[PDB]
RNA sequence: CUUUAAUGUUUGAUGUUCUAACGUUGACCCGUAAUCCGGGUUGCGGACAGUGUCUGGUGGGUAGUUUGACUGGGGCGGUC
RNA sequence: GUUUAUUAAAAACACAGCACUGUGCAAACACGAAAGUGGACGUAUACGGUGUGACGCCUGCCCGGUGCCGGAAGGUUAAUAUCGAAGCCCCGGUAAACGGCGGCCGUAACUAUAACGGUCCUAAGGUAGCGA
RNA sequence: AGGACCGAACCGACUAAUGUUGAAAAAUUAGCGGAUGACUUGUGGCUGGGGGUGAAAGGCCAAUCAAACCGGGAGAUAGCU
């Protein structure tokens, strides 16, 4: 949850952090482990495509999965665990298959709690079926839009889509942007949501917080030599000249769509 | 590649072109794809890369004559 | 190209009606299913001489093709023949499911949108008595006995 | 301040290495060149 | 004319000139143009919302500058147009390039008319200001300040000297200022100095001109 | 002939549904106790999409260059 | 904090915070004729872009409903030279509209400033910040 | 605990001074800044020229960089000395 740093120290004046004390604190489960990977981005030929990204700190990725399975007999919560893998909180479950597994971890977990990947479902919150036997208006997580392709669509904080009808075959919820897209007539996402509704107020805070964050700064353009690079701007400083990107053309407050596919599923567009 | 395996291709040079009657060049692609032809005399599909002239000119001739070659012009058949 | 049809009757074109047609029907569908044989002005001679033999020795357990096919192109009242609609009436255990086959018209399907029979149905003679869903995960049914003659 | 020149035998050999110059045609078409050219130092790195 | 008061129409085809025909290629239509700078002491340019500001255009709005006529914009067939408008950044390239005026722009159609009143009034107001009642005193006296203010410029450790403005006619304004002579000062500081009784004084009108002629020096 | 039907048509649009090209960054089986690929099965899409040609609009992002001369220094101006 | 290595250390560049936009995954986008790759083993509390520059303090005005404002083409109101244009709907445009963010009059005690209404407009109405 | 204070190492270079056919293709001499992190550094490895890269100066990219270096085109071309 939420705690101020008291400033002894600007450096420490705007530090704004949450503490994760609900969470053991040392290592994790290896075998479910896996290494990191650092390029600073950098494409196949290693270029600065897309910029800033890269740096940070180390951090490790964890051999994970959304997809529900190993249905059978049920599992239980036995701790939920910090990873920089995603803004929330991840958890392993162990089952009574005698299957040791991490899931993604909604909110609603205290540990111990029951956990079935069956299809009949004990409607757990947290639990997931495929919608086709979803309730009515329910609140979902972890859209795919292929069936059992895992979950590529709200594995984050508190996100989650509001299930505005079934109808026929297909299933049309509501993206969080206020989007009305239709997901295929079997398709899973788990009910409710995992939390972490507090990290929105988690800062960088400072420089420090941004390198160990790998946000390398995100350099004016603006007020460079334009030569290189064009936009606006001059030695002078200047303004009253016509403003358009490299491509030579405006990219902010225009459209863009590029998939002519998807349209089909699209109802109301995105804000 | 970008080839019928029959009739031949490849893109071949061009050039913009302006009544002004500038200096540029450019190829030309022909318009060729991977269509899924039904063997028969083998009962499968031996999907070949092919022109769309020659799309035509397989089925004028048949399957079996496109395919006769191939082996008679020694490549993947 | 142009074909003449090996087929008995084809909903246009039929019984050995040598015509043009469309490209991109006749390559991926009247042939390569039987339903033509390409045309050539040497083909054309062979194929005349040929379809007194052809499109009536083959063409003779062929009826129940184009009457079976309404039944699939719905999957409402599902049924094929399995050896039959040239037999008299479906008959037998024979047909649909009892061996799970069923022709489909193109994998989208009413014929298995839920199983939770113990030994398929079929089962009764001189009718054959289909399954004829009326949910997706209960069987409470309305069985009916057409056939496709 | 430093110098241009900087030490290393590792470094220099597998800037250009014989083989990895003997696997590339162009500078290879160079290899050659020179060789016809008849130079006995070659890759420099013996 | 109408109302006594004369319209023109003009340029070579999309107009929706298909008339009595004399204009061989791009040019005749153009010496009419020239023409209608002639006759006016206001110009209307219709500009459009989905082929308005082309480069040919915008040349046309500089080439305006130089008609020192009134300008008055106006966007026709509008009523079209998408709801979020394209437009208003399309009304900003222009405004920064910039025209002082009073702008005032149009949306109208010819095919339905709601800009109809608007247009009729703004031509009047615009024709007040720049047909004003001038006159060597107020231009003097606005004048001074502007030089106490920022600066005369000076030429080779010599400083300048203006002293007196009065106005060569007021129909489109132009004044002449006798002061020092024409390189002394760059074409800028005119304009500066000019600029500032185009403030000081309202001009929704065409762009006032200024003058320099030397004799003291 | 202008004009206007009735009729023969001829052809293109939209509308809808389909599947068989085609797509499948769904799922599985398989060469192969290989995240590549290939083939096959099935699920989903579907005559679309996309691409090839042709073709209209846009395009200082990229490209080649154009921007006189007279001149009591030039540019200024004015002038030819 | 960072920086013009081999003139220039800053007020420059950066930066948290903030703001705005664009993007629903086969993502936007970016590289790479493409294949592929990066973006991301991620997943709108994000991701990308762009932009502003801690912090505190200076009040940032929604067009839909219905109304209003200008205008015509119509509607509606007219004569009944029918057509019906003026004012109003509508078309556009309109929230210093109902309703949250001014005056002026009475009134929170030197009247006067005024939370309520009247009055200018079918403006909330000096509440914030800040006072000779 | 901390982009915490002072301050060696190590890195960086604000004042001055000196050198300026040096001792030195930017050091020395003498004060001086930061110094547990937006740190520092090794080793190795990789991003390549109309190109990178760039906490951005039109910097820097092998002593060279408002267009590398090198080869060829090419005895360029030059109403000019």
């Amino acid at each position: 949850a939420v705690v101020k740093c008291k400033p002894t120290s600007p450096g420490r004046r705007h530090v704004v952090k949450v503490v994760n004390p609900e969470l053991h604190k040392g290592k994790p489960f290896a075998p479910l482990l896996e290494k990191n990977s650092k390029s600073g981005g950098r494409n196949n030929n290693g270029r600065i495509t897309t910029r800033h990204i890269g740096g940070g700190h180390k951090q490790a990725y964890r051999i994970v999965d959304f997809k529900r399975n190993k249905d059978g007999i049920p599992a239980v919560v036995e701790r939920l665990e910090y990873d920089p893998n995603r803004s929330a909180n991840i958890a392993l479950v162990l089952y009574k298959d005698g299957e040791r597994r991490y899931i993604l971890a909604p909110k609603g977990l205290k540990a111990g709690d029951q956990i079935q990947s069956g299809v009949d479902a004990a409607i757990k919150p947290g639990n997931t079926l495929p919608m086709r036997n979803i309730p009515v208006g329910s609140t979902v997580h972890n859209v795919e839009m292929k069936p059992g392709k895992g979950g590529q669509l709200a594995r984050s904080a508190g996100t989650y889509v509001q299930i505005v009808a079934r109808d026929g075959a297909y299933v049309t919820l509501r993206l969080r942007s206020g989007e009305m897209r239709k997901v295929e007539a079997d398709c899973r996402a788990t009910l409710g949501e995992v939390g972490n509704a507090e990290h929105m107020l988690r800062v960088l805070g400072k420089a420090g917080a941004a390198r160990w964050r790998g946000v390398r700064p995100t350099v004016r353009g603006t007020a460079m030599n334009p030569v290189d690079h064009p936009h606006g701007g001059g030695e002078g400083r200047n303004f009253g000249k016509h403003p358009v990107t490299p491509w030579g053309v405006q990219t902010k407050g225009k459209k863009t769509r590029s998939n002519k596919r998807t349209d089909k599923f699209i109802v109301r567009r995105r804000s | 590649s970008r080839v019928c395996q029959v009739t031949g291709k490849r893109p071949v040079t061009g050039n913009n072109r302006s009544h002004a009657l500038n200096a540029t060049k450019r190829r030309f692609l022909p318009n060729l794809h991977s269509h899924r032809f039904w063997v028969e005399s083998e009962k499968r599909f031996v999907t070949l890369r092919v022109s769309a002239k020659g799309m035509r000119v397989i089925d004028k001739k048949g399957i079996d004559t496109v395919l006769a070659e191939l082996r008679a012009r020694g490549e993947k058949y | 190209m142009q074909v003449i049809l090996l087929d008995k009757v084809a909903n246009l074109g039929s019984l050995g009606d040598q015509v043009n047609v469309k490209a991109g029907y006749a390559r991926n569908f009247l042939v390569p299913q039987g339903k033509a044989v390409p045309a050539t002005k040497k083909n054309i001679e062979f194929f005349e001489a040929r379809r007194a033999e052809l499109e009536a020795k083959l063409a003779e357990v062929l009826a129940a093709a184009n009457a079976r096919a309404e039944k699939i192109n719905a999957l409402e009242t599902v049924t094929i023949a399995s050896k039959a609609g040239d037999e008299g009436k479906l008959f037998g255990s024979i047909g649909t499911r009892d061996i799970a086959d069923a022709v489909t018209a193109a994998g989208v399907e009413v014929a298995k949108s839920e199983v939770r029979l113990p030994n398929g149905v079929l089962r009764t003679t001189g009718e054959h008595e289909v399954s004829f869903q009326v949910h997706s995960e209960v069987f409470a049914k309305v069985i009916v006995n057409v056939v496709a003659e | 301040m430093k110098r241009t020149f900087q030490p290393s035998v590792l470094k220099r050999n597998r800037s250009h290495g014989f083989r990895a110059r003997m696997a590339t045609k162009n500078g290879r078409q160079v290899l050659a060149r020179r060789r016809a050219k008849g130079r006995a130092r070659l890759t420099v790195s013996k | 004319e109408r109302d006594g008061r004369e319209y023109v129409l003009i340029d070579t085809a999309g107009v929706r000139k298909r008339g009595k025909i004399t204009d061989a290629v791009e040019k005749f239509s153009v010496i009419k143009t020239l023409q209608a700078i002639e006759d006016a002491n206001v110009v209307m340019l219709v500009i459009d919302a989905r082929e308005g500001i082309s480069d040919q255009d915008l040349s046309l709005l500089g080439f305006i500058l130089n008609s020192g006529r009134s300008l008055v914009i106006v966007v026709n067939k509008w009523d079209g147009l998408s709801q979020e408008v394209k437009e208003q950044v399309k009304e900003t390239l222009d405004f920064r390039l910039g025209f002082i005026d009073f702008a005032r722009v149009h949306f109208i159609s010819a095919l339905h008319g709601s800009g109809v009143g608007n247009l009729f009034e703004s031509v009047r107001e615009a024709y007040d200001s720049s047909t004003r009642r001038v006159g060597t005193s107020m231009l003097t006296r606005i004048m001074t300040m502007a030089v106490e203010d920022h600066q005369p410029p000076l030429v080779r450790g010599r400083r300048v000297k203006l002293k007196y403005a009065h106005a060569g006619g007021y129909n489109p304004p132009i004044v002449v200022i006798h002061g020092n002579q024409v390189k002394d000062l760059p074409d800028s500081y005119k304009r500066y100095l000019m600029n500032y009784f185009r403030k000081s004084l309202d001009v929704m009108g065409s762009p006032i001109r200024i003058q320099f002629k030397e004799g003291e020096n």
